[PDB]
């Protein structure tokens, strides 16, 4: 009963351990590149024109 | 046996912690210091959707970014029109309480649940299509994968994928310690995440049905969670009054958004179309608009009197709609 | 003398502005705050509206009347000012006993009256007072200084009793019954102390301010008019005292008032 | 298509009329939270008056009532409680003929009494199984819970006093009552408690009390 929870946790921890982890600088560059790519496309980031905006 | 298993699990956690620290050469705050910030930008209140009696507990936009659904404690689930500020549907619920709501990407089915322990689906006359009854505890969050499939979290400590046509659980996601509060699907709809009461998010696999990796940045219970537009990161609101960004590739906490004045926990979080702006709805009647990279509040939204419950940005990213316990949905632009 | 007049003009203009300032915020707080939209609060709001109309219609004309002691705005405006003065201070009087009648049913009946209380039934009570108020000022239209026109003594005795002594007899009878219902609910002794202070300030402020003036009505159907001018502004002093009492008792408004203006 | 927009507005006119009629009906009704320990006679009082949440829809003395008995949750208690912060009164059941109940329930009572949402909400304490308690105290008294003499009047009063002790809140009257197992008209006690609560709120709003 108690061993089954530890065995399931150990099996989950074993599966979660063996993974291809990468650097923060590499990952953060991908997030920064995505935000810069869709910077013009975003209505909220740079405020949209009143004609194109449906609510205005 | 028990001690040996615990020692082996602790060694794996220590190896995991060492692997995350080895990857972390630089920080997100460091590399984005040179980047110019958003600045003093705050969206104006476009609409004020007045037609709820009790506290609104959840809301969700459609795919079109036209109609938005909103569930409330009145025992009423209203489908609004954002353009026309007008009622499209008003579905009377079976149970008066409702802690979650969803609206299909096809724009056909509408899901809801709460203390019933049932994810009641409604096909757009309106009536119950398939009452998804198979959870031990309260339904905390739910989101549509497709017109057929739908995923749910619960207070039973276990999320579960469903099939609307059959009316049964396809696969059960087990892993958390405390009650699961929120979930968020990826754009691909192949993987998803879920924050829980035990201060830990967990990345799942839809087809496989297994926990890929765990994230442990927060101290207090995670209330909300939301994916980053690309599908390689996510933010999480917690009871500790700190939003925390995480990377799926890096498998660690990238950045923490917080302030000393902000004492109360976060209720709901959502990114913009680009993912530069990270909005977050707090328990002090406000909703601060954080910059995801710069780690600073660009603006702040303060329309509601009572605490905001739900936060929903559109698919295209045209507008935001914050629901609240004041019983109002204020659309921002 | 002139320097005493400057102090008097400064005093009454300050009181006139203070009445306007107190009433304007109370009306604004009920309308602005979403939580305060209730049938109980609309009676307190309409009490502030009546007292606001005292501070706009009656007050600024009454300041010029006291200092000069001689009319200077035509006979047409004289006709409007006196009648409006009666209606506004008859509406302000009757609003308190209407709030008392609203509260009386809220305490003694409570479970029955909870269902009956609606914003429409609230609006009906305010309509009856304004219909009653204007009908007390309607009879005196039989026509240097702009005094009140005494001719039928039967109308004077009819006006004063209908527009004060009947509210007085009603209000004391209601709050007498409410206080007995309150003490029975209490019986702890510290609350009983508040129950006495709350009942005393609501009832006493009404009596102490107005009783001197409407007594003067029966005395002059005796002494010179210096004391009359004092009791008018003592009665208008009630109009700024009325909101601050009825708002002070309510915890939700007093919380809302500080939240609005820091 | 101006008629199409008018047809859409016509749908909302029906919805606005529907919501307004249903909302005022739900507003006048008395909403009650039925809390307590397991095997305390929570369902018994609901049955006497008349699987996550269990709703009730009984009426007594010209007023509609709504008892809500949470149970079988065993989750984070903080989440499902804030869903109904606007209940009129918290009905709290206690098993008298039971000591695990007595200490475990009293701790739960404290937390709900001390909860940020429910500090501005009255409690209606029900000390159930009074008939079984009277017989039970003779064999095994209330000496386990610190102290006083072993008697039905004294032992039941000290329990009521200990629940009353964990109050720590002005404007929050705890209304106590002892039902004989589950065979007495205790719906009138809920009415009598609620009548006092509504008047207490009307007084408190007025300035008195
Ligand atoms: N000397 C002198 C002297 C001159 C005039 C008066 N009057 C005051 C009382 N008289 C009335 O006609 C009664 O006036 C009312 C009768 C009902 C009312 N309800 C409200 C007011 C407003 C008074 N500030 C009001 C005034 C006769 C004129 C008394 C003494």
């Amino acid at each position: 009963a108690s061993i089954a929870q530890a065995r399931k946790l150990v099996e989950q921890l074993k599966m979660e351990a063996n993974i291809d982890r990468i650097k923060v600088s590499k990952a953060a560059a991908d997030l920064m590149a995505y935000c810069e790519a869709h910077a013009k496309e975003d209505p909220l980031l740079t405020p949209v024109p009143a004609s194109e905006n449906p609510f205005r | 046996e028990l001690d040996q298993l615990r020692q082996e699990a602790e060694q794996l956690k220590n190896q995991i912690r060492d692997a995350r620290k080895a990857c972390a050469d630089a920080t997100l705050s460091q590399i984005t210091n040179n980047i110019d910030p958003v600045g003093r930008i705050q969206m104006r209140t476009r609409r004020t959707l007045r037609g709820h009696l009790a506290k609104i507990y959840a809301m969700h936009w459609g795919t079109d970014s036209r109609l938005l659904v909103s569930a409330s404690q009145d025992g009423k689930l209203i489908i609004w029109d954002s353009y026309t500020t007008n009622k499209v549907h008003a579905i009377p619920l079976r149970s008066s309480w409702v802690m979650t709501c969803a609206y299909a990407p096809s724009g056909n089915y509408v899901a809801c649940g709460g203390l019933d322990n049932i994810c009641s689906i409604y096909n757009l006359n309106v009536r119950v299509s398939r009452e998804l009854a198979g959870h031990t505890g309260y339904l905390s969050c739910c989101r549509f994968l497709d017109d057929n499939q739908i995923v749910t979290s619960s207070g039973d400590t276990t999320c579960a994928l469903w099939d609307i046509e059959t009316g049964q659980q396809t696969t059960t996601f087990t892993g958390h310690t405390g009650d699961v509060m929120s979930l968020s699907l990826a754009p691909d709809t192949r993987l998803f995440v879920s924050g829980a009461c035990d201060a830990s998010a967990k990345l799942w696999d839809v087809r496989e049905g297994m926990c890929r990796q765990t994230f442990t940045g927060h101290e207090s219970d995670i209330n909300a969670i939301c994916f980053f537009p690309n599908g390689n990161a996510f933010a999480t609101g917690s009871d500790d009054a700190t939003c925390r960004l995480f990377d799926l590739r890096a498998d660690q906490e990238l950045m923490t958004y917080s302030h000393d004045n902000i004492i109360c926990g976060i209720t709901s979080v959502s990114f913009s179309k680009s993912g530069r702006l990270l909005l977050a709805g707090y328990d002090d009647f406000n909703c601060n608009v954080w910059d995801a990279l710069k780690a600073d509040r660009a603006g702040v939204l303060a329309g509601h009197d009572n605490r905001v419950s739900c936060l929903g940005v559109t698919d295209d990213g045209m507008a935001v709609a914050t629901g609240s316990w004041d019983s109002f949905l204020k659309i921002w632009n | 003398s002139l320097p005493w007049k400057v102090l008097l003009v400064m005093l009454l203009a300050l009181i006139t502005l203070a009445t306007t300032l107190s009433n304007a915020f109370v009306i604004a707080t009920v309308y602005r705050t979403r939580k305060l939209h209730t049938p109980a609060n609309y009676l307190i709001a309409s009490l502030a509206v009546t007292d606001l109309l005292v501070s706009i219609l009656v007050m600024p004309i009454s300041t010029m009347y006291t200092v000069t002691g001689r009319w200077t705005l035509g006979q047409v405006v004289c006709d409007f000012w006196l009648s409006s003065d009666i209606t506004c201070c008859t509406a302000s009087i009757w609003h308190l006993c209407v709030i008392a009648l609203d509260r009386y049913w809220a305490i003694t009946d409570a479970v029955e009256y909870s269902a009956k209380r609606t914003p429409k039934r609230a609006a009906v009570m305010i309509a009856l007072v304004w219909v009653f108020s204007i009908s007390i000022s309607l009879p005196p239209f039989f026509w240097s200084e702009c005094v009140v026109n005494t001719d039928h003594i039967l109308y004077t005795v009819y006006s004063t009793v209908g527009a004060f002594y009947f509210p007085t007899l009603l209000l004391i009878a209601l709050y007498g019954r409410i206080y007995v219902e309150a003490r029975s609910r209490i019986l702890m002794a510290a609350r009983e102390r508040k129950a006495t202070k709350t009942l005393g300030i609501i009832l006493g402020a009404f009596i102490v301010c107005w009783l001197p003036f409407f007594i003067i009505s029966l005395v002059m159907p005796w002494f010179h008019l210096a004391i009359f001018d004092f009791f008018t502004w003592l009665g208008y002093l009630n109009s700024l005292i009325n909101p601050i009492i009825y708002t002070m008792s309510n915890e939700d408004f007093k919380q809302a008032f500080h939240k609005l203006i820091r | 298509l101006s008629a199409e927009e008018r047809a859409a507005l016509e749908r909302s006119k029906a919805i606005e009329k529907n919501l307004k009629e249903d909302g005022i009906s739900a507003a006048k009704d008395v909403k009650l939270l039925l809390l307590g320990a397991d095997n305390s006679g929570k369902s018994t009082i609901v049955k006497q008056m008349k699987t996550g949440i269990v709703e009730t829809h009984f009426t007594f003395k010209n007023l509609h009532f709504r008892l809500f008995d949470v149970g079988g949750q065993r989750s984070e208690r903080k989440k499902w409680i804030h869903c109904f912060e606007d209940v009129t009164a918290i009905i709290f059941c206690v098993d008298l003929s039971d000591y695990n109940r007595m200490h475990e329930s009293l701790m739960l009572f404290d937390s709900i009494c001390n909860n940020k949402f429910f500090i501005d909400t009255s409690i209606i304490l029900f000390l159930n199984k009074k008939d079984l308690f009277g017989e039970k105290i003779k064999k095994s008294p209330l000496t386990i819970c610190f102290p006083g003499p072993n008697t039905y009047e004294d032992a039941a009063a000290y329990i009521q006093a200990q629940f009353e002790s964990k109050n720590r809140s002005p404007n929050k009257e705890i209304y106590c009552h002892m039902t004989c197992a589950t065979d007495t008209n205790n719906a009138q006690v809920i009415f009598d408690a609620v009548t006092d609560i509504i008047i207490a709120n009307n007084l408190r709003g007025c300035g008195l009390y």
